[PDB]
């Protein structure tokens, strides 16, 4: 069984970061060389692993998380980061073992006049735990008066749109991100490089 | 899936009054702030007006104050925009937006827009 990485990296559509997609990879043979020999990535940064050694390693599970953010937010997809994305949308743990891979997707995800489909969460009562996902769309209570789910004074819709346009500067352009988590439990390791 | 649908556009004569409407569809337990933006070909889309969930607070672009009125419609997440004394340069695609506040284009939900074309005679 070959691990289905192509389904993740080459997906036609990507998730909004607040509703990031997760694909569990298990019990398969992974050829990571299609990733580490590729010249298509703007970021390929690993934690706890050397990417060129990946075809020699075995893990219990691999998770592939994917979403779109803007280019100047990719730096928040790292252990120890703060900010709207790290705090309210997608959080990595301090002891992360995995790789963060991103590429400029201006040609796919931007639209003349704006692509409003990609959203992020701007308000939240507390920070996400690592790998927590919040897809709720409850009106956020910024004041002492309950909102009752009605937007208005001190009561905010918690998501905003990126509105990507192709003429935006590169830090504001959309980037597709895939986070690979390499999980070794005290258990059999069934995601392996080729033998 | 929350979606917005505008209606009421078309070809109108200068001086006329026109009402546009927007309705949200999809399962939701929220009542949103709703807004109207407009876009002329070749130009950036621009804020026109917004109204809060309960209809009690409105926000207007300075250029349209006194000529346009925004109001909530009959269902939870519906909004109306009445434009009076239409001018040729009111010609635009008018978009409904929902979820957010203010004049920037970062509201959560957006319609695909309705065309308004204003005509005038010259003697
Ligand atoms: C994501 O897709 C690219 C492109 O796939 C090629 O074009 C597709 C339309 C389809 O016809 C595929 O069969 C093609 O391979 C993959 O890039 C190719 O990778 C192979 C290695 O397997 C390499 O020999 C080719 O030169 C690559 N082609 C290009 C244009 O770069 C890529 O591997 C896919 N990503 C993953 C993770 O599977």
């Amino acid at each position: 069984n070959l691990c289905p990485f192509g389904e993740v990296f080459n997906a036609t559509r990507f998730a909004s970061v607040y509703a990031w997609n997760r694909k569990r990879i298990s019990n398969c043979v992974a050829d990571y060389s299609v990733l580490y020999n590729s010249a298509s990535f703007s970021t390929f940064k690993c934690y706890g692993v050397s990417p060129t050694k990946l075809n020699d390693l075995c893990f219990t599970n691999v998770y592939a998380d994917s979403f779109v953010i803007r280019g100047d937010e990719v730096r928040q997809i790292a252990p120890g980061q703060t900010g709207k994305i790290a705090d309210y949308n997608y959080k990595l743990p301090d002891d992360f073992t995995g790789c963060v891979i991103a590429w400029n997707s201006n040609n796919l995800d931007s639209k003349v006049g704006g692509n409003y489909n990609y959203l992020y969460r701007l308000f939240r009562k507390s920070n996400l735990k690592p790998f927590e996902r919040d897809i709720s769309t409850e009106i956020y209570q910024a004041g002492s008066t309950p909102c009752n789910g009605v937007e208005g004074f001190n009561c905010y819709f918690p998501l905003q749109s990126y509105g990507f346009q192709p003429t935006y500067g590169v830090g504001y352009q959309p980037y597709r991100v895939v986070v690979l988590s390499f999980e070794l439990l005290h258990a059999p390791a069934t995601v392996c490089g080729p033998k | 899936q929350v979606q917005l649908q505008e209606s009421g556009g078309g070809l109108v004569q200068a001086g006329g009054s026109l009402r546009l409407s927007c309705a949200a569809s999809g399962r939701t337990s929220s009542v949103y702030n709703m807004a109207w933006f407009r876009q002329t070909p070749g130009k950036e889309r621009e804020f026109v007006a917004a109204i809060t969930g309960n209809g009690g607070t409105t926000l207007y672009a300075d250029s349209v104050k006194g000529r346009l009125t925004i109001s909530r419609g009959n269902a939870k997440n519906t909004v109306s925009l009445q434009m009076n004394v239409l001018k040729p340069d009111d010609t635009a695609v008018y978009y409904c937006a929902a979820g957010g506040w203010g004049k920037e284009r970062n509201y959560a939900y957006w319609g695909q827009g309705t065309q308004v074309t204003v005509s005038s005679h010259h003697h």
